[PDB]
């Protein structure tokens, strides 16, 4: 079917808003897929026009080939946006204007438009009227029963054709020969219609109205009955339904589910779309399951929910409404499936495997607000208990699958992810993906190890670097200093502290308006890294905070104190114990915040692919200079360094110079100061812990103004930079720490102190103790400059520990800990169920245990690779892939040539109606089609197959020229090498992603991916035939997306409320979670296949269940805009993963604190801790700091919105549930 | 309920109007609901999935399903729009009940399943 | 619908307190396929970058809605009167063909699509270019050519490619040399294509080649004298139009517009921008200041500080060895 | 083409981060200098409105007032076709 | 302004060259503000300035038609109504 | 409704009269819109298309189409005025039936399209 022009015709289609069907069916009449053919009238082109139309309307503003020649991206977009202004014309007549477009208008056209109009298909031409018929398919029209008044179809019953239409008088035969097959369904034009409220951006005026007088913006969202005229009446109608949502809460569904969700047997299922419910009333004590009840809390820790961010206690009640929502309507849909399918088989049992947890959760939840006497807790009389994963004992429940009980008897349920069961199995068997990590050696072993055994140098280092924690020395004066790993573990609490302000200020700020109400301006990715952009460049110029909001202005002043506060440790590494530390900052006397430079890689390749070496260099110096001349501040400072450089008294212009030449070499030659996560992941040698990057690529220059390059483009420094302090603050985090612990524990650098060890090495070369020594040694350095690596289970494994202690002390904190995670296993094993039923991919291949065949092996090796690759090639900003994707369009080409007036990219930009409605799930969408085309592209490439994607359309769709996808073939086979089995690798993959043709090869799969899978409307089996194992899975995703779009409750909410945006904060959470699953179920089966032939099953039996897919899904599924990582929020310092009289040390200690932080009552929202700040904290961790984390990290897993669980909820119950079997 | 959550586009302003009325001259919004129901229920048939729940496959206007000019004949043509269904059950299996939607345009009935892959169009 | 209705603004009372707020010409009827959605993120609204706009934008339209129905109304009463001593005479309208068009474009811009005023181009030549527009002159309407789009422009449209052509070649002694000798186009193409190394030098430091044979890979990493002359003028057109609005919200106040007048409009633009410029002379005159002559004030301040900041770093731009042009720093 | 994206792509000026201020830029060295040279789509539309504001009244009532004057005045009809 | 008349005067024979050199001087005439572009580039600029806002932004192309078409109409009737 | 929308502006002050009148007499808005409404139709003809669709294409107040005295030369002024309208879309086929639009000023009745190209004046 697909003829080269699929992408051309798609992408004409979504600018200027025309059935894709119609364009590609006039394609198949006038032409056949030709661009250029020979016709004895004189018409020669792909639509089949000289005619006047060519000149026409387009053209004449630039050299025009016309009558002779087109360009074929450009004739379609003429044809479509002449089909687009027929179509409008004749209202939404699809046939009226394929009539006009064939018979012309005017001489001939015209009568029979009008014969048309007034039925009368008599005095149309034959020829017009049978390119109607030809049309009725793909064209809607009120006419076109008229014109079928005026056969390929499944049988409805017996053979086909003759014996339906010659005979079968009986209703059936009626009803087939009535049938008229559509096969033009667009889900935009017939399931979710864009409104004028949708698809609208903001102008800065509207923006300041909205922020002004709408008292939540997310009342803007829902238009229900007609739509307002104005924004004023878009306001007003806000305000009056958040009052009357507010007035209403009281007695709404939160204060009806307050009593009893699952103890009345209350179904979800059964309501109505929960639209403006928030679960602000919502405290569930149900009476019964309350027995002793104490009203005086135990201790003043316990009494409320430790959470330290504000709004805590709110958004928790809403977490739990959604979950207990979701969960009961889960039991629900459990039961309804298991008696639909005991119809079929009634000796059948099932498992419910929603209701155990949830009547669980409502007992302890009825305890945690009732204050006593949790009665989920089971009777732990005869249980040997046995079975530690991190000293945690537990009991397996025979009873229930999974599913361990805890000490004090509280069972947590299988895929609550931080059951010590799930973890240790999911440890056990996970697919490669199971690394060196954090493994080697920890804190505690090291000061064991090498503290104590016979060496000078080598204990006067361990003293220095590791504190011991019980030892036979107990040294009464050891040191009188902070010691690195101490200097370590406050660092991370502080950080860790900080982040979690960050994640409370950066969520309000891009909950404003001009990301969340009206149509969706740009990716979540997109909005958090404009926030993230805003708040940095207020910082270097502070005349740009005037236009920050207040959430931005919050935001920034975060990010300036904590680096700040950054800035004064490495100035004053003293302020710790050792008093000869000195200034680890590379440049002070440059007296400003100092925001890390770290500079993208895939801008560098952008301003190298033009201006390659020298061009780039040249401009990032001019750049500086242009500052360094413009500011007198700037010329101060770097005077004076260049002065105690050269030792001269007078600075020449050629000085200065040839410095930001030399600077700017570092830059444009060396990819020291990008990205580079891959060097820094490798960890042999101790070669990079010297030289951190962050402190050198430090320059007294500004990067703020830019310089006209020989092209007469601009370009500033600041344009390569690297902000959103999503990647960049943890990684400068961990550097600078590491580098603050060596000089704050050791006079000495990083690097003097690597130079001693290895002098240590070369001295005990000889014996095997002190050999293992100082490699403990080099571990803590390790350890300590960050190079480690924790991997993601750590944040599991840090709240099991950490709730097990909350348990031991802190009652209401700890009940709130286990509801919040029982919620999230909840959703996660939920969406498993549903997936695992309704994505066919899932079920059939990846979800069974059964091995798949060979050619499913090598598709899934291929998938995998393609993954991998586009991690490494990958653009990391986000306003990159965002003008990568959008320029590339028509328009922005055509006004950046012809036009005369400047416009911009993301004004002109086509844009699918999957990007501007249902943003979220789009962006999962495109990432792993694109990687799916990425590994489709590769293995066709190494087994020498020539892709349909080779051809001239798809690659005009991208910048792909002839002679770059010749070089891109030509990049595969250098860097790529092809297994004996189907396994990809690659070559020396630094070198790989080196290269400019990577780019090419990235754009190629991405606009691909796009054009080809989520652009077009439509999903048919054909569609999922092309592609290969990740292609197909995300096309039965878009699949199931498009289906759910169509389930009677989501059409139903969407015609009475509109909201998009809900729809897709549900789609969006769905596609996250099966995507996860369905990655690691293929390397599971990829892992299985490296198992010796025995094994496979057993292994997969084990590896691919419910449970241990659900604990992948919450392991991965990065959210694509969350602020900071889960990991950054919750996760514990690398090196630590693990009578009396010490106790009357300790607490001889806490009698005596008169640290602020102990006198004042703490900040609401924002600590905005200083450096005195930072060294009175203590090192170890508080509980109020770990229940903040933890419930800012579920925040992104489990939804803080009942509507979206609620819509997540009817999607599945619409879409269909697995049950387990038997027992 | 079926007959509002699914109401077809010429009877939402005829049932507007109808509810509108009541309300003015009663006040009673029960009463307006009980006329506006009344109203759909006759005016429509409602398509239900034969199942344990398939239940609400659409709501058609019934002056759609009606052939000749007997109102009461209606009747024929949601046979015909029933075996219609069964029949595109059956064709595919991989329809389930609770996948086919069934809708009215402005002068036709579609007949859908929850992808865009089947549709086929009954008009007068 | 204003003339679609028939309204008459002739039988209308003084009509004060209209201010033109709620006015969204969408007259039903002349909406055909309509879409919900814009076609881009461009399009969309009214650009516009100025406060209260699409507000003056809608007085101005109510105030040209009525006052074109009103002349349609009067030229065709007139027309009647004439009629009456010859009526073997048509006369024109010369105003409902225009308005009609203008409810057509106002109704399709408010309703976003299908403007139904356009014309249809089929066997239509076009040709006759005044700067790169074609058109084609309508014989049905006196001038009132139609663009390439099928969007007519009438007669006394100060736009219409035809009018401008005419009185460009027929324009009372008033035409002078003006900007006609040579743009930096042609400049560039002739002196930077020399093959002399002073002509060429000066060259590349003046003037940027749009398209050359040349294509310098290195040629200069500076803004170039023609880009900085652009830069400036789009820069000072925008404070320009910032100013506009600020002065005009200054000469608004009470003190000129309400009593008695006090002086002439230009007087009053001339004690406003004296205001402004004394305090900024001496800043302690600022507290004297009104807040819309505040920001008037601020904003020529701010212009002329930037200014000051250019002379004094020319070197902001490429050229390192740019010094000061400023007099007296 | 090619080159003019790869070049308005990488734009991190401050104009592009941030949403334009309501009613005056006060644009300083750096945004002048930052500032593309030609002009943007809503400058000439903004321009073009400040302009004809004097041309064109936003008073409907003197608009009315001058239709009224018209009227009691006369209209000279053109001729003929 | 001294290195151009330096110039001319070098090149004071040459025909290519004078009228080189006479084109630098024009660009810097136009660059200093001598020039002078006269009141008519303001339709003219509107012109193509509404032409390119047709083949992009249709609202504020249509608005500028509508504005542009006002002014028309107004000036029209005053000058009828005058004459 | 045709009538109540477009409306010939003659009749809006009357129409806005009658409305109140029988808002007052009667407390029913209803009643209201129904005795305006019937006011305008029983004042005007509506001129409607030739489509299947037929869309109104202007309306005409009842009396300015009069030919004689008698207060039923109306329907001649119709007939008339349908002949001139079928007229000026054959001569000018350019005209799709949607442009053509008929509206009465104070005292005539002008047929023209959406463009300066058409217009034709019909005084009683």
């Amino acid at each position: 079917v697909p003829s080269d022009y699929d992408g051309l015709f798609q992408k004409a289609a979504d600018a200027n808003g025309v059935s894709y069907d119609l364009l590609r069916k006039v394609a198949w009449t006038e032409s056949r897929f030709v661009p250029t053919a020979k016709s004895k009238t004189g018409p020669l082109g792909m639509m089949q026009f000289t005619k006047a139309t060519a000149k026409a309307l387009g053209l004449r503003v630039t050299d025009g080939p016309d009558d002779d020649r087109l360009n074929p991206e450009l004739a379609i977009n003429a044809a479509a946006k002449q089909l687009a202004g027929l179509v409008g014309k004749f209202d939404g007549d699809e046939l009226k204007a394929a009539l006009a477009y064939n018979q012309g208008e005017g001489r001939l056209g015209n009568p029979q438009l009008e014969a048309y109009s007034k039925g009368d298909f008599a005095s149309i031409s034959e020829e017009g009227r049978n390119y109607m018929r030809n049309l009725l398919d793909v064209a809607k029209s009120p006419m076109a029963g008229q014109l079928e008044t005026f056969n390929s179809r499944s049988t409805f019953f017996g053979f086909k054709n003759a014996a339906e239409a010659e005979l079968s008088n009986s209703v059936a035969g009626m009803a087939f020969r009535a049938g008229r097959l559509d096969n033009g369904f667009d889900v935009f034009k017939d399931t979710i219609t864009p409104t004028r409220w949708n698809s609208h951006i903001w102008t800065p005026e509207e923006l300041e109205k909205i922020r002004t007088e709408v008292k939540n913006p997310a009342y803007i969202n829902v238009v229900t009955g007609g739509s307002p005229e104005n924004l004023d009446d878009l306001i007003k109608l806000a305000n009056e339904n958040f009052e009357n949502d507010s007035r209403a809460a009281e007695a709404g569904l939160g204060a009806k589910l307050s009593a009893g969700i699952i103890g009345a047997g209350v179904d979800p299922l059964s309501y109505v779309p929960m639209v403006g419910v928030t679960g602000k009333g919502f405290k569930l004590i149900n009476k019964a399951l309350v027995v002793g009840a104490e009203s005086a809390a135990l201790n003043v820790a316990s009494e409320g929910l430790r959470t330290s961010v504000a709004g805590g206690d709110a958004d928790y009640a809403g977490a739990a409404l959604g979950g207990f929502v979701f969960g009961a309507g889960m039991s629900a849909i459990s039961d309804a499936v298991a008696a639909g399918l005991k119809r079929s088989k009634p000796e059948a049992e099932f498992d419910n495997e929603f209701i155990g947890p949830m009547m669980r959760l409502e007992a302890r939840e009825t305890a945690r607000n009732a204050n006593s006497a949790d009665l989920s807790r089971m009777n732990t009389e005869n249980m040997k208990f046995e079975g530690e994963h991190n000293g945690v004992p537990y009991e397996d429940l025979p009873t229930e699958r999974g599913a361990v009980v805890l000490h004090d008897g509280s069972v947590l349920s299988a895929s609550n992810p931080i059951n010590p069961k799930t973890l240790k199995e999911f440890s056990e068997v996970d697919p490669e993906k199971a690394a060196r990590g954090i493994k080697l050696a920890g804190f505690t072993e090291i000061g064991l190890k090498t503290l104590g055994s016979d060496d000078a140098d080598i204990r006067r280092v361990a003293i220095d670097l590791v504190r011991s924690p019980t030892g036979m020395q107990s040294g009464a004066s050891g040191k009188f200093g902070a010691t690195a790993s101490d200097i370590h573990e406050r660092l991370h609490g502080t950080d860790q502290r900080t982040y979690n302000d960050l994640y409370k200020a950066m969520s309000d700020a891009m909950k404003d308006p001009e990301f969340s109400t009206g149509g969706a301006k740009m990716s979540r990715e997109e909005t958090r890294y404009t926030i993230y952009r805003r708040a940095a460049l207020a910082i270097e110029r502070p005349e740009l905070q005037k236009a920050l909001t207040p959430s931005e202005r919050i935001v920034m002043d975060i990010i300036k104190r904590h680096f700040d506060t950054k800035r004064e440790l490495m100035e004053n590494p003293a302020i710790f114990g050792n008093t000869k530390a000195v200034s680890i900052f590379p440049e002070s006397r440059h007296k400003g915040t100092y925001v890390p430079h770290v500079y993208d890689r895939h801008a560098k390749a952008l301003m190298i692919q033009r201006y390659g070496a020298e061009g780039l260099q040249e401009g990032i110096a001019r750049s500086w200079m242009n500052s360094y001349v413009s500011r007198p501040e700037v010329k101060a400072r770097v005077d004076e360094m260049l002065k105690e450089l050269h030792g001269v008294k007078e600075v020449t212009p050629e000085m200065v110079e040839k410095y930001a030449m030399d600077k700017a070499y570092g830059i444009s030659h060396s990819d020291q100061f990008t990205n580079s996560s891959i060097i820094e992941e490798n960890i042999e040698g101790l070669v990079g812990i010297e030289n951190n990057s962050f402190l050198e690529a430090r320059n007294l220059f500004d990067s703020d103004l830019s310089i006209t390059m020989p092209d007469g483009q601009q370009f500033s420094v600041n344009d390569l930079r690297d902000f959103d302090m999503f990647r960049i603050m943890p990684a400068y985090d961990r550097r600078v720490n590491g580098d603050i612990a060596i000089m704050g524990s050791t006079g000495k650098t990083t690097k003097e102190l690597k130079d001693e060890i290895l002098a240590l090495k070369a001295k005990a070369e000889g014996d095997g103790k002190k050999t293992g020594e100082v490699h403990a040694l080099m571990d803590t350095v390790k350890i300590l400059t960050g190079r480690a690596r924790r991997n993601q289970d750590t944040v599991w494994e840090t709240s099991l520990r950490a709730i097990n202690d909350l348990g031991f002390f802190a009652k209401n904190a700890y009940m709130g800990a286990q509801n919040i995670t029982e919620i999230a296993g909840m959703i996660v094993t939920g969406n498993v169920r549903a997936l695992g039923h309704g994505i066919p991919i899932l079920r059939d291949t990846l979800y069974k245990s059964k091995p798949v065949s060979a050619k499913e092996l090598k598709e899934l090796h291929a998938s995998l690779f393609g993954k991998e690759v586009d991690q490494l090639i990958r653009p990391k900003r986000a306003d990159i892939v965002q003008r990568l994707r959008e320029a590339t369009d028509t328009g922005p080409a055509v006004a950046n040539i012809v036009g005369t007036l400047k416009y911009s990219t993301q004004e002109l930009a086509a844009r699918s109606p999957w990007t501007k409605l249902l943003n979220g799930t789009t962006n999962y969408l495109l990432d792993a089609a694109r990687q799916g085309m990425l590994g489709d592209v590769i293995s066709a490439t190494l087994t020498g197959k020539t892709t349909r994607w080779e051809k001239e359309g798809f690659l005009r769709g991208a910048s792909v020229t002839p002679e770059q996808m010749a070089g891109i073939k030509s990049l595969i086979k250098e860097h790529m090498v092809r297994g004996e089995d189907g396994k990809f690798t690659v070559k020396d993959k630094q070198a790989f992603s080196m290269d400019p043709r990577a780019m090419d090869l990235w754009r190629l799969a991405d606009k691909v991916a796009d054009e080809a899978m989520l652009r077009p409307h439509k999903v048919s089996l054909q569609d999922s035939h092309a592609f290969g194992a990740l292609g197909k899975m995300v096309m039965q995703f878009k699949s199931f997306t498009i289906k759910s779009l169509n389930s009677k409750f989501l059409r139903t909410f969407y015609d009475g409320y509109k909201n998009n945006r809900a729809i897709d904060a549900a789609l969006s959470i769905i596609t996250s979670m099966g995507l996860a699953g369905g990655f690691y179920a293929m390397a599971a089966h990829v892992k299985a296949y490296a198992l010796p032939k025995e094994k496979r099953k057993e292994y997969l039996e084990r590896a691919l269940d419910p449970t241990m897919i659900a604990h992948a899904a919450l392991s991965r599924s990065s959210q694509l805009g969350a602020p900071l990582a889960m990991v950054d929020l919750v996760g514990g310092v690398l090196g630590f993963e693990s009578t009396s009289r010490e106790v009357m040390g300790a607490m001889g200690s806490n009698l005596l604190e008169q640290m602020p932080s102990a006198g004042f009552v703490a900040n609401v929202g924002a600590t905005l801790m200083n450096a005195a700040g930072v060294v009175n904290s203590p090192n170890k961790a508080t509980e109020q700091d770990f229940m903040t984390g933890l419930m800012n990290s579920t925040k992104e897993l489990v939804p803080n919105d009942p509507l979206t669980q609620q819509l997540v909820l009817k999607i599945y119950e619409a879409n269909g549930v697995n049950l387990r079997e038997r027992r | 309920a079926p007959e509002i959550a699914r109401m077809p586009a010429s009877l939402r302003e005829s049932a507007r109007k109808i509810y509108d009325s009541v309300k003015y001259r009663s006040g009673n919004e029960s009463m307006a609901m009980e006329q506006m129901t009344k109203f759909l229920k006759e005016s429509t048939y409602t398509f239900t999935g034969d199942d344990v729940d398939g239940d609400t496959v659409g709501v058609i206007p019934k002056n759609m399903m009606q052939v000749n000019s007997d109102p009461k004949s209606w009747e024929q043509g949601r046979d015909i729009l029933e075996e219609a269904r069964k029949g595109i059950i059956a064709s595919n299996p991989w329809i389930t009940n609770k996948q086919l939607t069934m809708y009215s345009q402005g002068d036709s009935i579609y007949l859908m399943d929850t992808t865009g892959q089947v549709r086929v169009r009954y008009d007068k």
